[PDB]
């Protein structure tokens, strides 16, 4: 019977929306996980909350894919999408309740999904690649919500300039793998350090015999563990290293013991090549694609055109900090790497700091990725409903049925924002609903003023982006949802 | 104490209503200031002000799930 399959399917995933419904907003509840590894969490992070959440159901493990993809996608509002699945699911059971066959169910909602985009198009905010006035303003807006949101000020060219100089102006696409946030104890919030190369996290050779610096300088990876069971063993190992003339070592952080031998660290000191010790496996990603260098596992496989070539490497210890800086790498096949060193009072504060500013960092991408911003309180949301509504009244035939139904689900978002505020919720959308009657934009849900009011004078704007993932990948669950037609085990 | 707030209108009362306190020996109310019990004004603010975390943790969870 694939009526009760569905009906099962249905069931389990609206349990997991009604879960996530308290968390969106500001104000939002927080949901207490209890891990099998016997950590009891709490957050407030939605992303968190599905990831921790463990999913047996194979049906909800669905609901994480949509998750990571709209964080992949925009990378902000992931709560949103799960809700905006599970709105889409609650009116579905309603649709199937009536007797509609999910693959007209499903279809519908296709057609839906194309004249949403459109609509989100339409209320588009126009913006500018060089206008770091809305830019600087939006993205320490998405800030607001951290610690301390008054050094965020300060943190916002960091995030805006910094992506505006790795991406292009005419460009679709920028890779957030390129711009790597690196923590370091001591200095103020507002302190950062942005460095157009890559970054080294360890310094030259932990024993006397550090050159801590080099001059055209030709940078290797040999990743393998060198230590004794030896001296002309040892030695002969790392002097092919200097054969090619290679004057920066990078060595993985080995399970073993530490990087090398001192014998052969003490006689890379005598071959004057720089030794960086402890580099971890995404390092080696970050550090040698930038860089242009092929990574070697092995201690014997070393060649020739394998070498780098670096302007500047040198030790910047500010205060203590001991961090290496590279730059000036001019490679044909490289890229514009970015690397940050965040400085800050505690080491739990820049970690947590840290995170914050890559939350920022896809903000910008998401407004390179696509040019708008949006009405932030649900405000897309309820006016989105008002105008496929008002198309579903000139559409025939049962497809307008089911716009009618999209039009009732969207207003999941603008409810359950109002909900975690504590306001009346047929009040809020009621006010809300008036409001969109006269202005487009002019119009949100605010948690300081507690009513309707336009989220652009209120310095609350999201990327279009991330309205328009979170509309379109939810269409994509919705269609894989309707089409779980029976469950079998492989074996 | 509820006459200090009543009374205050005036700037002149029959007494200051305040720093009045429990005679935890005796049992009546007596003056703190002539009585002698004094508490640190940080102690008191950092006690409300960490009283208002502690109720908002626990309110603000509105989820368990076991796993």
């Amino acid at each position: 019977k694939p009526q009760e399959v569905r009906k099962a399917n249905i069931i389990a995933a609206r349990s997991v929306a009604d879960a996530i419904r308290t968390s969106l907003g500001p104000k939002g509840m927080d949901k207490m996980i209890k891990t099998s590894r016997g950590e009891i969490i709490i957050s407030n992070d939605g992303h968190t909350i599905l990831k921790q959440m463990a999913i047996l159901h194979p049906v909800a493990r669905m609901l994480v894919e949509v998750s990571a993809a709209q964080d992949s996608e925009a990378g902000d509002g992931t709560t949103s999408v799960v809700i905006l699945t599970g709105a889409l699911l609650g009116a579905a059971e309603r649709l199937l309740n009536k007797g509609i066959h999910p693959t007209i169910i499903a279809d519908s909602f296709q057609s839906a999904a194309k004249r949403s985009v459109d609509i989100l198009l339409e209320m588009c905010h126009k913006v500018s690649l060089s206008d770091r006035e809305q830019l600087v303003r939006a993205a320490s807006t998405s800030l607001s919500s951290k610690i301390v949101s008054q050094y965020s000020s300060f943190l916002a060219p960091l995030a805006v300039d910094s992506v505006l100089k790795i991406s292009d102006e005419n460009s679709k696409n920028v890779d957030l793998n390129d711009i790597r946030l690196v923590k370091k104890v001591g200095g103020t919030i507002d302190d950062t350090e942005m460095i157009d190369g890559v970054v080294l996290t360890q310094t030259a050779i932990k024993s006397a015999g550090g050159p801590t610096r080099k001059e055209k300088a030709k940078i290797g990876l040999i990743q393998f563990q060198i230590s004794p069971p030896e001296r002309a063993y040892l030695l002969n190992i790392c002097k092919k290293i200097k054969k090619a003339k290679c004057n920066v070592l990078l060595i993985q952080k080995s399970i073993l013991r530490d990087a090398v031998n001192d014998l052969a660290l003490h006689f890379l000191s005598k071959l004057n090549i720089m030794v960086v010790k402890d580099i971890e496996r995404e390092e080696i990603e970050f550090l040698s694609k930038g860089l242009g260098c092929k990574p070697i596992a092995d201690i014997e496989l070393f060649t020739e055109d394998r070498l780098g070539s670096a302007d500047l490497v040198e030790e910047i210890d500010s205060d203590g900090s001991k961090i290496v800086r590279v730059t000036g790498i001019r490679n044909n096949n490289a890229r514009p790497t970015v690397s940050v060193v965040i400085r800050g009072a505690n080491n739990m504060i820049i970690d947590e700091t840290e995170r914050s500013l890559h939350d920022a960092l896809c903000v910008i991408r998401c407004l390179v990725k696509e040019r708008g911003l949006i009405a932030g309180g649900g405000a897309p949301e309820i006016e989105i409903s008002r105008r496929l509504s008002k198309e579903a009244r000139s559409m025939e035939g049962v497809q307008a049925f089911i716009w009618q139904e999209f039009a009732s689900a969207l207003e999941v978002i603008p409810t359950t924002l109002a909900e975690n505020a504590g306001l009346n919720s047929i009040k809020v959308v009621t006010e809300l609903r008036s409001k969109h009657e006269n202005g487009e934009l002019n119009d949100g849900i605010s948690v300081r003023r507690s009513g309707t009011t336009n989220t652009y004078e209120e310095h609350i704007l999201q990327p279009v982006l991330v309205s328009t993932s979170a509309i379109t990948l939810a269409s994509e669950c919705v269609k894989s949802i309707l089409r779980i037609d029976d469950i079998a085990f492989s074996r | 104490h509820a006459a200090s707030q009543m009374a205050k209108p005036e700037d002149v009362k029959r007494r200051s209503y305040r720093n009045y306190g429990l005679d935890l020996i005796r049992g009546k109310i007596v003056d703190e200031i002539h009585a002698g019990v004094l508490e640190p004004t940080i102690s008191k603010v950092k006690s409300l002000k960490s009283a208002l975390e502690a109720c908002v943790a626990i309110l603000r969870i509105d989820t368990m799930i076991t796993v």
